[PDB]
């Protein structure tokens, strides 16, 4: 690939926080071995609980054939 | 006026006071309260 | 996961200091579930 998107989504006390980072990296697959701190990019007072998460994908028309990409999910722990 | 379990996104408070430099003053910056002198600084703060 | 998932804990600015905080973080070198958008 040529670019890396990093996002952290959290929901605490009714505020939902999105931390974002862009890092251009050339790698076939998997996360790069590089340290990047994610700068908070959105903070919104949503107010509702979040128990389920679903990502949205861009379907490429040929019958759908999605683009070759890797999306990684890591659960935050205390 | 509704007050439920969520962020209170409707408010009316605000405080525009004139800043004074190089003088020992009591300052309140958006909820941070302290006492001291305020000076121009060369600290490169990140935008957030 | 290697060393990724670290975010700024707050809007507090710190210069040349080590700061220890307990927040919700992604553990280092943890197993992360990865999926491919394309289906063959």
């Amino acid at each position: 690939f040529k670019n890396l998107r990093e996002f952290v989504f959290k929901n605490i006390d009714g505020y939902f926080k999105i931390y974002s980072k862009h890092t251009p990296i050339n790698l076939v697959r998997d996360l790069p071995q590089g340290f990047s701190a994610l700068e908070p990019l959105v903070d919104l007072p949503i107010g509702i609980n979040i128990t389920r998460f679903q990502t949205l994908l861009a379907l490429h028309r040929s019958g759908w054939t999605a683009g070759a990409a890797a999306y990684y999910v890591g659960y935050l722990q205390p | 006026f509704e007050l439920l379990h969520a962020p209170a996104t409707v408010c009316g408070p605000k405080k525009s006071t004139n800043l004074v430099k190089n003088k020992c003053v009591n300052f309140n910056f958006n909820g941070l309260t302290g006492t001291g002198v305020l000076t121009e600084s060369n600290k490169k703060f990140l935008p957030f | 996961s290697f060393t990724r998932g670290v975010y700024y804990p707050d809007k507090v600015f710190r210069s040349s200091v080590l700061h220890s905080t307990q927040d919700l973080f992604l553990p280092f070198f943890s197993n992360v579930t990865w999926f491919h958008a394309i289906h063959v």
